[PDB]
């Protein structure tokens, strides 16, 4: 039956307009009426309804209703000839980065005459990143260990993804964990890599994190040594 | 916080039961029916329960929903691994005049003993301070289930600005780790007595602290 | 029906009129207390009619209809009903819900 598919550019710059498309398949959104919504999800976070259109095919028009917190930056519309609902979001900032979903609102029976609304069909989601950044290699700072101890490297402020980290050129793997990146409000990524080693080793063994960032063609090896106090 | 409050994480052994609460106030759940959505790892949300207690087509009768006053509840009995997912409650809110969602609840079907996190809080490196920047790094590892809550303080003042935190990632040993960052100016770093990273896991909190001195 | 309503009305109320694609969304208005009710939120422009507690059925009103709660009936004095639902009560041959 009904299937939904979102699409759009994955990267948009601040102050600029974000545009997304939701393509309806398996039915016609102009046959009767169609209530479409957009719902977004910032990575690792919860859901937020963005706005709605209630669309009537036979007059080729719909009415819209938006989440007030979007301060009128959002508009939704329909292109009936393509069976598409669209989203437009103006003056985007870092806070607008999110997975964008389209979905249908359906009035569902309870079996006793009553109906209530639910979002019964959802798209797969399209990811949108908002950042003004140009390609940029990371700064690497050591996370110095103060019968085991944790030490690491902080990989600060790069764009775009991804970065790779190894330790001692790959000889060291036990106890190593390299985290996923965070995207900062600056529009740059950072991540960390960490290893737990025996506190008795800190004197003898040297620990080097090798950080690659292919996009900027930079590659940094940072020796991480005991804090001098 | 969302206007609907859900616990970040619930868990139980296979074949047992978990219950997920979702509490609001008189202007949302107090007036309107609640729907529940299930979101499997890496997938989109899908409709699970609608109108408080009706199962959507395809949904197992092991899922059941109810509502009372200003709260709603989802229960999953006879748990299976496939039930591991994030669950969201949803309703209308008359104060905001729109659709709202709870913050989501991760369900874990326990496959190993629960484990409390090790926390290590790194101060800014001398190198970074020389570059006129400062980053606090709170690294959190070896915990299970994979859900934590991180809170930062400067002296006694909660800090939310400049904080970024990762979603817990599985380690080689099959426990979870997560990371959180506090970005500061050198001025901020040196002008407070101390900073702390507080990590709550399975409802108990541990704290690590660092000072400019 | 409400397909073109964006906002629901809460228990005790109904849409003033049907929503349409071009009209300003109608406000919620209250059901007529004593006559009609809605016990659940909805997107429709109708309330539900309060049921009656017919004497000829051996019933009487226990709680009058409210805007948010349909009338509640009970057996008349000296009548009873076993089931949890009681289209009618019969004469005690005893609690209002039991026979002696
Ligand atoms: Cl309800």
């Amino acid at each position: 039956q009904l299937q939904l598919q979102e699409s759009g550019p994955g990267l948009v710059k601040p102050s600029e307009t974000l545009s997304l498309t939701c393509t309806v398949s398996g039915a016609s959104i102009s046959a009767n009426s169609y209530y479409g919504v957009w719902v977004r999800q910032s990575p690792g976070k919860g859901l937020e309804w963005v706005g709605s259109i209630a669309y009537r095919g036979n007059s080729n028009s719909g009415s819209t209703y938006y989440n007030p917190s979007l301060k009128s930056r959002a508009t939704v519309s329909v292109d009936t000839s393509k069976n598409q609902v669209s989203l437009r979001l103006t003056s985007v900032t870092a806070a607008d980065t999110a997975l964008y979903y389209c979905a249908r609102r359906q009035l569902l029976d309870d079996g006793t005459g009553y109906q209530w609304a639910a979002f019964d069909v959802w798209g797969q989601g399209t990811m949108v990143t908002v950042s003004s950044a140009s390609t940029k290699g990371p700064s690497v700072f050591p996370l110095a260990p103060s019968g085991t101890a944790a030490l690491g490297c902080l990989v600060k402020d790069y764009f775009p993804e991804p970065v790779t980290v190894s330790w001692n050129s790959g000889a060291l793997t036990s106890g190593v964990h390299t985290f996923p990146a965070v995207l900062q409000s600056s529009g740059l990524y950072s991540l960390s890599s960490v290893v737990t080693v025996p506190s008795s080793s800190l004197g003898t063994q040297t620990y080097i994190c090798n950080v690659n960032h292919k996009p900027s063609n930079t590659k940094v090896d940072k020796k991480v040594e005991p804090k001098s106090c | 916080q969302s206007v609907l409050t859900q616990p970040p994480s619930v868990s139980e052994a296979p074949r047992q039961t978990v219950t997920i609460s979702c509490s609001g106030n008189s202007f949302n759940i107090g007036r309107y029916p609640v729907n529940w959505y299930q979101q499997l790892p890496g997938k989109a949300p899908k409709l699970l329960i609608y109108y408080n207690n009706l199962r959507f087509s395809g949904v197992s009768d092991r899922f059941s929903g109810s509502k009372s006053g200003t709260s709603a509840s989802l229960a999953i009995r006879d748990l299976l691994s496939e039930d591991e997912a994030d669950y969201y409650c949803s309703t209308w809110d008359d104060t905001l005049k729109g659709w709202v969602f709870g913050g989501g609840t991760k369900v874990t079907v326990l496959g190993q003993p629960k484990a409390a996190p090790s926390v290590t809080l790194f101060p800014p490196s001398s190198e970074e301070l020389q570059a006129n920047k400062a980053t606090l790094v709170c690294l959190i590892s070896d915990f299970y289930p994979g859900a934590v809550t991180v809170a930062w303080k400067a002296d006694s003042s909660p800090v939310k600005a400049g904080v970024e935190t990762t979603t817990p990632s599985k380690q080689s040993n099959n426990k979870y780790a997560a990371s959180s960052y506090l970005s500061l100016t050198p001025e901020q770093w040196k002008s407070h007595r101390s900073y702390s990273c507080q990590v709550t896991h399975e409802g108990s909190t541990v704290e690590k602290t660092v000072a400019p001195t | 029906d409400g397909q073109f309503c964006h906002k629901p009305c809460p228990p005790g109320e109904r849409k003033a009129r049907d929503c349409t694609v071009n009209g300003d969304e109608p406000d919620c208005v209250p059901c007529q207390e004593g006559k009609e009710y809605t016990d659940k939120a909805h997107f429709s422009s109708k309330c539900r009619r309060c049921r009656l507690c017919d004497e000829g059925h051996g019933l009487e009103v226990e709680i009058n209809c409210t805007r948010t709660q349909n009338t509640k009936c009970r057996c008349k004095p000296n009548f009873f009903c076993n089931s949890t639902v009681c289209e009618h009560c019969d004469p005690c041959t005893c609690t209002l819900t039991s026979n002696t």
